[PDB]
RNA sequence: GGAACUAAUUCCGUAGGUGAACCUGCGGAAGGAUCAUUAAAGA
C-alpha cells in the first residue's frame, strides 16, 4: 500500500529509525527458519529414505 | 549529393506584402504559408513560416511600420493575429465577409479590415477585441486609411468603397463626416495629406484633391486627370510647398505629379512587360518606395527625368523555361521563364535579380557559350537575339538579332565560337517544321521540334521531334550526315557528349537511349522512369549521366554499365530542365513548380565507411589483446560498443572470477557500468535476460542486474522505451531459480545431521 | 520469454541464450553453426 | 578460359470478311419467364 511511498522516501532519518529498528528485532526471528528446514529435510529424508 | 532546395518568397494567391518603416524585415504569402525575411545590407534570413492550413488561401496580410506583429486574413471568415516577438498567434477571431483590404497606422495599436460585404471593423493591434464596428457605405470596401499623432485627441480613419464614395468615419466622434461621390469608379488608393487635404487615388483615371474639417465645411480643391488607372498614391515631404503625389497606375509607371500644376516633375520607368503594380509600401522619412510588380517583383526606387531603380528583387519565378549558366564567375543562372524578359540571379534570404528583357515572347529556350561570356535567347516570338556576356561591371547589351522566320524560336543552339568571342552561327527550329540555321530554311520532322545540342568540335549537330525522329544534318554546308532510325514516341532531348561520343535522346515515354554516329542506331537502352523524360545532361567526368522526368525524381546513370546509380527525389509535383556545372560535377533543377535545388556529388562519403570499417577492425584487435592478458573493463566496454555476446560473457565470467576477495564486480568495471547508455541498459540486459534461461549462465546474469540496480537512478528503468518487457521475463526465472538455490540449501543439512548423530557417538 | 534469433543480421542467438555475433566468429565456427543451421532447416 | 582467398437465347432474309473452332452490319420473328402502382378537372 505504501511501498511506492517509502522507497521514494527512503534514507529520512525517521523513517530508517524504525526500519533499523525493524531490522533489528526482524533478524532473531530466522531462528524457525533455521529450524523448518531442518524439520523438512530430515523427515523427508526418514520416511523416504 | 548535397541537394539543397530552394523557395519562392512570394508566390500564390495576390496580396499586397507588408514592410516596416526601416528597411530590414518584410512580410510574404506563399499558400498556405508566410515567409517573413529582413532586410539588412549583405544579409538575408527567413525568420519564420507560419504552416496555417494548406487547403486555406490567402486573401491579403499586413505589417506595422514597427514590425511587431504580422496581421493575416485566411480564406475562411476569421482573423489571425501574429506575435512577431514570441513567433505565437496571439489572438484569432472571425470577420464575417472576408475582407481583402486591411490598414495599419504607425501606431500598431489600432488597424482596420474592410469586409467583402463592405461590413468595415476596426481591430486594435495589442488586443484582440473590437473598439467598435462600422455598416459603412453598401458596397465592396476597397481601402481605408488612418490618420494619428503619436499623442492626439483626433483620430480620422478614410474608407473607400467599390463605387466612388469616400466616408471619413471620425473614432473619437463615432460619426460618418463626409461623402465624396466625385469619383465614378472604386477608390483604389486613399492617402490623407498631413494639415486638411484628402487625395484620393481614383480607379477609372481621375485623382482627386479634398479639404477636410472636423466641421462640415469641405470643397474639391483640384482634379488631376492621369493616362493611367491610380492603382495607389501618397505624398511626398520631398520638393517642399510643392509635395509631389506618388501614384501607382495599372501600365506600371510610377508618376510623381505637381500639386499647384497637373504636370509630372519625372516618371521612374515604363516597362515593356506587360505588367500592373499592385500596391505600394513606402518608407517615406526614409524615402523608400517599394512597387510590387504584376510579374511579380519588387523594385527599390528612392524619392528625391526617370526614376532610377536602386536595386530590383524578384519575389518568385512562375516557370523556368530551361536551366543555363552564364557569365565568367558562374555565381548567376540564367533563367529561361514564361514571360518576354531574360532574368539573371546570383548563386549563393531574398535574392535580387538582374533583369533584360529583349523579346515580348515568353523565353522558350536559352543557351550560353562554354568559354565564358555568351548568352543566347530562343523564344515564342520569332525574333532571336545574342546577349553581351561580360562578367565586369553591371553592363549588359543585346546587340545582335535576327529576322529568320514566321514562327515561334523553338530552341537555339550554338555549335561553336570563335577565340575573340563572337559564335560562328545559330541553329534553330519550330512549332511548325520549318528548321532554320542562321549563321550571325531547313525542315525536319511534320510536328513541333523539342531540342538543340551541338558537339565541341562544330562537326556534327542533331534535333528531336513530337513524330519521333532525330536528325543529323552537316554543319558547315547544307548536307544530311543521316537520320536516328527513330525513339517510342517523341523525342524530348538531345544531347552530346564528349569522351563517350554518344548522342542521348529523352523521350516523351518513359525510356532513355543512347545512340551513336556510327551506325546511326541504339547503343544502350534505358527503362524504369514514370512519365517523360524531358533533360538528360552531360556529367562532368563523362560517366554517371544525368536524366531529369515529368514525374517529379532526377535519375544518375553510366552508359557504359547501362544501369541505374542513384535517384533523386527532392522536388515536389515535376521536372522540366537540367543544368551542370562545367568545371565541378553540380547538378541543378529546374521544375513547373517554383521551388529550386542545387545538388552535387558527393567519395568523400565512402572515406566515412572506411574509417568506420577500419574502427571496428582496430578496435577488435585491441579487444582480443584485452581478451589475452585482461584490463576486463576495457574488454567490457569493446564488447558492448561492437556487440559480440560470446566474448562479452566470458569477461564476465572472469570478472566473477577475480572477484573473490558492497563491489560487485572489478572496481573500474563497476565505474563501466555506471555510464552506460540508454540504448547500453537496454542491451545488456537483454542480453542479461538470455543468461538468466539456463542454469549454468545463470549467476553471471544476476552479478550483473545487481550492477545497474545498484549503480543507477530507478526512475530511469521506467523512463527507458521497452526495458519493461524485458523484466516481464527476467522475474520468474529468477524466482524459479531462487526456489532451486533454496532447496539446495534445504538438502544441505544432511551436513548438519551427519555431524550431530555422528558427534552424539563420540 | 522465448529466446529469439536477434532482428539485426551481424548477430546470431542461440535457442539456450548464447549469443553470437557474425564478427567474432572464427571461419571455422562459421562453419559448424551454418552446419547446424542447416540440419535443424533440414528437418 | 586458368588458379587462389574471403564471405554466405434461338431463328429468318440479305451483304461482306486475312487472328473466321465462324463472325459482323441492316430489317424482321419469338417457336422467350409481367412484378409493382394506377380518378387526382380530386372543380
Amino acid at each position: 500500500a505504501h511501498g511506492d511511498v517509502i522507497h521514494a522516501n527512503n534514507k529520512n532519518q525517521d523513517i530508517a529509525s524504525a526500519l533499523q529498528n525493524w531490522e533489528d528485532v526482524h533478524k532473531k526471528e530466522d531462528r524457525l527458519d533455521d529450524l523448518v528446514k531442518f524439520c523438512m529435510g530430515v523427515a523427508a529424508f526418514v520416511t523416504t529414505a | 549529393y548535397k541537394g539543397i532546395s530552394l523557395n519562392p518568397i512570394y508566390a500564390g494567391s495576390s496580396a499586397v506584402a507588408t514592410v516596416s518603416e526601416n528597411g530590414k524585415i518584410l512580410a510574404t504569402p506563399v499558400l498556405d504559408e508566410i515567409n517573413i525575411i529582413d532586410l539588412t545590407p549583405g544579409s538575408r534570413k527567413i525568420l519564420h513560416k507560419i504552416s496555417n492550413e494548406d487547403e486555406q488561401e490567402i486573401t491579403a496580410l499586413k505589417l506595422t511600420p514597427d514590425g511587431q506583429y504580422l496581421t493575416y486574413v485566411s480564406q475562411a471568415q476569421l482573423l489571425k493575429i501574429f506575435h512577431l516577438k514570441t513567433g505565437k498567434v496571439v489572438r484569432s477571431m472571425k470577420i464575417s465577409s472576408p475582407s481583402y483590404i486591411l490598414d495599419a497606422d504607425s501606431t500598431s495599436t489600432l488597424l482596420a479590415v474592410g469586409g467583402t460585404d463592405g461590413s468595415i471593423i476596426v481591430v486594435d493591434i495589442e488586443n484582440g477585441y473590437i473598439t467598435h464596428s462600422f455598416k459603412g457605405h453598401g458596397g465592396t470596401i476597397s481601402s481605408l486609411k488612418f490618420y494619428g499623432q503619436l499623442n492626439s485627441k483626433i483620430w480620422l480613419l478614410a474608407s473607400g468603397d467599390t463605387n466612388g464614395m469616400v466616408k471619413v468615419w471620425d473614432l473619437v466622434k463615432r460619426k460618418c463626416l463626409h461623402t465624396l461621390q466625385e469619383h465614378t469608379s472604386a477608390v483604389r488608393g486613399l492617402d490623407i495629406i498631413e494639415v486638411l487635404n484628402l487625395l484620393s487615388g481614383g480607379r477609372d483615371d481621375i485623382i482627386n484633391l479634398w479639404d477636410f474639417n472636423m466641421k462640415k465645411k469641405c470643397k474639391l480643391l483640384k482634379t488631376l486627370p492621369v493616362n493611367q488607372q491610380v492603382e495607389s498614391c501618397g505624398f511626398l515631404k520631398d520638393g517642399d510647398g510643392k509635395r509631389i503625389i506618388y501614384t501607382a497606375g495599372g501600365d506600371a509607371i510610377f508618376q510623381l505629379i505637381d500639386s499647384e500644376s497637373g504636370s509630372v516633375l519625372k516618371r521612374t520607368n515604363k516597362p515593356i512587360e506587360e505588367l500592373f503594380i499592385i500596391g505600394v509600401l513606402p518608407i517615406l522619412s526614409n524615402s523608400q518606395m517599394f512597387l510590387v510588380l504584376s510579374d511579380q517583383t519588387l523594385q527599390l526606387i528612392n524619392v528625391e527625368d526617370t526614376i532610377q531603380v536602386t536595386s530590383s528583387i524578384a519575389g518568385n519565378h512562375g516557370i523556368i523555361a530551361d536551366m543555363r549558366y552564364v557569365g565568367p564567375e558562374l555565381n548567376k543562372l540564367a533563367l529561361a521563364t514564361n514571360s518576354p524578359s531574360l532574368r539573371i540571379i546570383p548563386v549563393p534570404l531574398p535574392l535580387d535579380v538582374e533583369i533584360y528583357e529583349g523579346h515580348e515572347d515568353l523565353l522558350n529556350s536559352l543557351d550560353a557559350t562554354e568559354d565564358g561570356l555568351w548568352i543566347a535567347t530562343a523564344s515564342k516570338d520569332n525574333t532571336a537575339i545574342v546577349w553581351r556576356y561580360n562578367e565586369n561591371s553591371c553592363k549588359f547589351d543585346i546587340y545582335a538579332k535576327y529576322i529568320g522566320h514566321s514562327a515561334a524560336v523553338t530552341a537555339v543552339g550554338l555549335p561553336n565560337i570563335v577565340s575573340k568571342g563572337y559564335p560562328e552561327f545559330l541553329l534553330t527550329a519550330s512549332n511548325d517544321l520549318t528548321i532554320k540555321k542562321w549563321i550571325i530554311t531547313r525542315h525536319a520532322h511534320e510536328k513541333d521540334i523539342n531540342a538543340l545540342s551541338v558537339s565541341p568540335n562544330d562537326s556534327i549537330f542533331a534535333t528531336a521531334s513530337y513524330d519521333k525522329t532525330c536528325k543529323i544534318w552537316n554543319l558547315e554546308n547544307g548536307e544530311l550526315e543521316a537520320t536516328l532510325a527513330n525513339h517510342k514516341r517523341g523525342l524530348w532531348d538531345v544531347s552530346f557528349c564528349q569522351y563517350d561520343k554518344l548522342l542521348a535522346t529523352s523521350s516523351g515515354d518513359k525510356t532513355v537511349k543512347i545512340w551513336s554516329l556510327d551506325t546511326f542506331s541504339v547503343m544502350k537502352t534505358l527503362e524504369g522512369h514514370t512519365n517523360a523524360v524531358q533533360r538528360c545532361s552531360f556529367i562532368n567526368k563523362q560517366k554517371q549521366l544525368i536524366s531529369c522526368g515529368a514525374d517529379g525524381l532526377i535519375k544518375i546513370w553510366d552508359c557504359s554499365s547501362g544501369e541505374c546509380l542513384k535517384t533523386l527525389d527532392g522536388h515536389n509535383n515535376r521536372l522540366w530542365a537540367l543544368s551542370t556545372m562545367n568545371d565541378g560535377d553540380m547538378i541543378v533543377s529546374a521544375d513547373a513548380d517554383g521551388v529550386f535545388q542545387f545538388w552535387k556529388d558527393c567519395e568523400q562519403e565512402i572515406e566515412e565507411e572506411q574509417e568506420k570499417a577500419k574502427l571496428q577492425v582496430e578496435q577488435e584487435q585491441s579487444l582480443q589483446n584485452y581478451m589475452s592478458k585482461g584490463d576486463w573493463t576495457n574488454a567490457f566496454l569493446l564488447a558492448m560498443t561492437l556487440d559480440h555476446p560470446m566474448r562479452l560473457f566470458n569477461v564476465l565470467k572472469r570478472a566473477l572470477g577475480e572477484s573473490r576477495s558492497e563491489v560487485i564486480f572489478n572496481e573500474e568495471l563497476d565505474q563501466a557500468i555506471s555510464i552506460l547508455n540508454d540504448e547500453q541498459l537496454i542491451l545488456l540486459m537483454k542480453r542479461c535476460r538470455d543468461w538468466n534461461t539456463n542454469a549454468k549462465t545463470h549467476t553471471i546474469a544476476q552479478r550483473t542486474i545487481r550492477c545497474i540496480l545498484m549503480h543507477h537512478n530507478i526512475a530511469k528503468l521506467s523512463e527507458i522505451p521497452g526495458m519493461v518487457k524485458i523484466v516481464d521475463a527476467i522475474i520468474p526465472y529468477t524466482q524459479r531459480h531462487f526456489t532451486r538455490v533454496d532447496n539446495l540449501v534445504e538438502q544441505s543439512y544432511i551436513l548438519d545431521y551427519a555431524l550431530v548423530e555422528m558427534d552424539k557417538l563420540f | 520469454y522465448n529466446v529469439g534469433k536477434a532482428e539485426k543480421d551481424g548477430e546470431i542467438r542461440l535457442k539456450n541464450g548464447v549469443a553470437m555475433s557474425k564478427e567474432e566468429l572464427t571461419r571455422e565456427d562459421k562453419n559448424r553453426l551454418r552446419r547446424a543451421l542447416k540440419r535443424k532447416r533440414s528437418k
